[PDB]
RNA sequence: CGGGAAACCAAAGUCUUUGGGUUCCGGGGGGAGUAUGGUUGCAAAGCUGAAACUUAAAGGAAUUGACGGAAGGGCACCACC
């Protein structure tokens, strides 16, 4: 392809390390729990070859002095196929912007997924380590590990998110007003993200850990400006 | 002791401290601060543990060294009593500054003109400087702080108990920190005394 | 996180709080650790060589990070009679 | 080792292998779990009569058969 | 009142003053000439309105520092003023007068010191 | 009043670990509480515990690490039939792989893995992971 | 902390990670606390309590205007003075 790459320039030290080829995977950020404020960071480290699917469009509105207003809300999900996903909702004047912003929002939110084995761990993880549930304003989604070939047993919208996350097989049960899509996807998003939070016995032991690329790269991440 | 000797108490300092009336402590304890407390004076007031106030201050100092780029430790005060105080600390040690109206969106929010990515915040009143203490907790930055007996412990790791009701107590403690950090990973050498008069830290104010 | 032939799979092993032994997970940016300098004994002379602790969002929001540091710093020095 | 699991597992496998549907490492249960439809579909006449020239079409194959 | 200077004007005044203080003056007539030299302003009425408000500022600045304006010279002046320090004030004069317990504060702190006792009475809340 | 004593001990624990606590004082304790605390201990989910002897019913101090997501109690103590154990662990355990259902059998208070190996069964006490 | 749709709630917390004891009532809205039998009552009435039919929303909460013979507000001789 040839369209003339932009000229991203970074606000953030985390960003400088990334462009410099100093940070190479999101994992570094995730382990450090560095916050990510520049969307390009996500874009350079992953996202390249990460596909975004727009989930919904539904319009809303609120009342003006001289009567009405109405605008477009877009729900976007992003993820490779393996282990990374994000979710973003935006409402804007125009569909394109709503989608364009939503994608940006989704990327900022990208989250780790811990994918595991239903039980006999051969040939790499097909499902989830444990069972994790997430709730958003009365919708709650529960993910359950399942045997191979089970696949994603969820509603179409949820299947799509789980798919991008890179889950092969998982059982789901959903309670609450499933109809209100923004809520259902949000809860499922919380559910998947919760997998990293689960502490299993595998995790029980600790570690010099890390010094943080921010510290080692520190000079590197104070360029020659101010 | 610990790191091994000289580093212990020094009457000379316990003298400056008592003089500056640090240990005097707030009538309202607060629960998370109970450890600092030495004893309660009659006629209500609490005596802070200067020994404890001391050691933590040193522990603070050490955390300020170990940051490599000294500029990116932010010393902070909106309180008047601590304004010249922090300005001085920033002059000596690298340490960039944030006095007065902290300005919200300084840690979160790239776009802004006071955008800072410190690796360490030192705050003087956790109640007055609550904004900086909150913003810092939106972005993984450790916090040293000025705490009297009744200060918010939320989102502050490391306290140095003071008096912060005021006077020279806020002056001395910022002074001693800069004095301590220059000693460590600096170049004072000889955790011997000051060519700088501690008054240089201390609040200014008005005029007739 | 082994796989079939003792291989290490998924993608990372998170750091664990220094106070609660609970996963820092991964987007909770209301949490940070704290590198304490080692001293070349004797005194001063910051010499590296960090002594380091990581504290969870939880502990910090509950108005600990500080003490936790002290149990942490004294138990392994410096800090005595705290 | 559970007489029920042993006696019927081995049988399911042996049945699945006679038809070529399944292969040995598979040829344990842990592998059938990780299997699919093509694997059966591949064994019908129709596609074989193609698969060795004697049809040149999955087409031709079915009308031949 | 009816003449309240708008930002486009007020901004320019803060602006010039920040980069022009030692050049500018007390008098409308001259800054007005100066705005021609140091700025490109499209209509004459605007340039006048600017010169005029910035002069009202200079008149004020030259009588007391004004809420949001900084110039190199004013920084230097504050700097010099912000030195003062006498015979010095504490002393505190021979002997500190303590409130005791604060006496017991030193007594049980292993610390010599000067002395005086006057610390009794409780002690109502509110 | 009190029907069971286990349920209190377990809950007390769970809230300790949820707070970020590293110790608890449970009251009042029992042979069954000890036995359950013990199965937990063998597996790592708690540190060491200590039965203090008031001249009454006991008080226990448990020192806990933080490997514990949850330790629950099942009431009532349903009877389980060897192929209802398979059904229980699935109902209430995170992955097939880990976490234990702990029940009481004629041959001792045990985690269900030990149950499967002995080849005995009984009535369900509780769980953890 | 945590709960809840929120308003809120240290209990309305410890609820999908759903299991401390026990008791009661509800399953769209109207028909209806109505008909009918029983019961209690001097009486007035009370308790128990349907259906046929009717209908796609009834309802809750928060958000925002519009609007007020609600409160403080202003502004204009298209308002008064």
């Amino acid at each position: 392809g040839k369209a003339g790459d932009k000229e991203w320039l970074p606000v953030t030290k985390l960003g400088r390390l990334v462009k410099d080829m100093k940070i190479k995977s999101l994992e570094e950020i995730y382990l450090f729990s560095l916050p990510i404020k520049e969307s390009e960071i996500i874009d350079f480290f992953l996202g390249a070859a990460l596909k975004d699917k727009v989930l919904k469009i539904m319009p809303v509105q609120k009342q003006t002095q001289a009567g009405q207003r109405t605008r477009f809300k877009a729900f976007v999900a992003i993820g490779d196929y393996n282990g990374h996903v994000g979710l973003g909702m935006k409402c804007s004047k125009e569909v394109a912007t709503a989608i364009r912003g939503a994608i940006i929002l989704a990327k900022l939110s990208i989250v780790p997924v811990r994918r595991g084995y239903w039980g006999n761990k051969i040939g790499k993880p097909h499902t989830v380590r444990c069972k994790v549930t997430g709730r958003c304003g009365s919708v709650l989604v529960r993910l359950i590990p399942a045997p191979r070939g089970t696949g994603i047993i969820s509603a179409p919208v949820p299947k799509k998110l789980l798919l991008m996350a890179g889950i092969d097989d998982c059982y789901t049960s959903a309670g609450g007003c499933t109809a209100t899509l923004g809520n259902f996807a949000k809860a499922t998003f919380d559910a998947i993200s919760k997998t990293y939070s689960y502490l299993t016995p595998d995790l029980w032991k600790e570690t010099v850990f890390t010094k943080s690329p921010y510290q080692e790269f520190t000079d590197h991440l104070v360029k020659t400006h101010t | 002791s610990g790191a091994l000797d000289v580093l212990q108490m020094k009457e000379e300092d316990v003298l400056k401290f008592l003089a500056a009336g640090t240990h005097l402590g707030g009538t309202n304890l607060d629960f998370q601060m109970e450890q600092y407390i030495y004893k309660r004076k009659s006629d209500g007031i609490y005596i802070i543990n200067l020994k404890r106030t001391w050691e933590k201050l040193l522990l603070a100092a050490r955390a300020i060294v170990a940051i490599e780029n000294p500029a990116d430790v932010s010393v902070i005060s909106s309180r008047n009593t601590g304004q010249r105080a922090v300005l001085k600390f920033a002059a000596a040690t690298g340490a960039t500054p944030i006095a007065g109206r902290f300005t919200p969106g300084t840690f979160t929010n790239q776009i802004q003109a006071a955008f800072r990515e410190p690796r360490l915040l030192v705050v003087t009143d956790p109640r007055a400087d609550h904004q900086p203490l909150t913003e810092a907790s939106y972005v993984n930055l450790p916090t040293i702080a000025l705490c009297n007996t009744d200060s918010p412990l939320r989102y502050v790791d490391i306290a140095i108990p003071c008096n912060n009701k005021g006077a020279h107590s806020v002056g001395l403690m910022w002074w001693m920190l800069a004095r301590e950090v220059l000693r460590m990973r600096g170049t004072i050498s000889r955790e011997h005394p000051w060519e700088v008069m501690p008054d240089l830290y201390f609040y200014r104010d008005p005029e007739e | 996180m082994q796989s079939n032939a003792g291989e290490f799979v998924d993608l990372y092993v998170p750091r664990k709080c220094s106070a609660s032994n609970r996963i820092i997970g991964a987007k909770d940016h209301a949490s940070i650790p704290m590198n304490v300098a080692e001293v070349d004994k004797v005194t001063g002379r910051f010499n590296g060589q960090s002594k380091t602790y990581a504290i969870c969002g939880a502990i910090r929001r509950m108005g600990e990070s500080d003490d936790s540091i002290l149990r942490l710093a004294k138990s392994h020095g410096i800090v005595s009679q705290n | 080792k559970d007489p029920r699991r042993l006696f019927e597992g081995n049988a399911l496998l042996r049945r699945l292998v006679r038809i070529g549907v399944l292969d040995e490492g598979k040829m344990k249960l842990d592998y059938i779990l990780g299997l699919k439809i093509e694997d059966f579909l591949e064994r019908r006449l129709q596609t074989q009569v193609f698969k060795l020239g004697l049809a040149k079409s999955i087409h031709h194959a079915r009308v031949l058969i | 009142m009816g003449r309240v200077r708008t930002k486009t004007v007020k901004k320019a005044a803060r602006v010039i003053i920040e980069k022009y203080y030692t050049r500018l003056g007390n008098d409308f007539h001259t800054n007005k000439r100066v705005c021609e030299e140091i700025a490109i302003i499209p209509s004459k009425k605007l340039r006048n309105k600017i010169a005029g408000y910035v002069t009202h500022l200079m008149k004020r600045i030259q009588r007391g520092p004004v809420r949001g304006i900084s110039i190199k010279l004013q920084e230097e002046e504050r700097e010099r003023r912000d030195n003062y320090v006498p015979e010095v004030s504490a002393l505190d004069q021979e002997i500190i007068e303590v409130d005791p317990d604060t006496k017991e504060m030193l007594k049980l702190l292993d610390f010599g010191s000067l002395s005086n006792l006057q610390v009794t009475q409780p002690t109502v809340g509110m | 009043v009190r029907m069971n004593v286990l349920a209190d001990a377990l809950k007390s624990i769970n809230n300790a670990e949820k707070r970020g606590k590293r110790q608890v004082l449970i009251r009042p304790c029992s042979k069954v509480i000890v036995r359950f605390l013990t199965v937990m201990m063998k597996h790592g989910y708690i540190g060491e515990f200590e039965i203090i002897d008031d001249h009454r019913a006991g008080k226990i101090v448990v020192n806990l690490t933080g490997r514990l997501n949850k330790c629950g109690v099942i009431s009532p103590r349903f009877d389980v039939q060897l192929k209802d154990l398979e059904k229980w662990q699935n109902n209430l355990l995170p992955s097939r792989q880990f976490g234990f259902i702990v029940l009481t059998t004629s041959a001792g208070i045990m985690d269900h893995e030990e149950a499967r190996r002995k080849h005995t069964g009984g009535k369900i006490l509780g769980f953890f992971f």
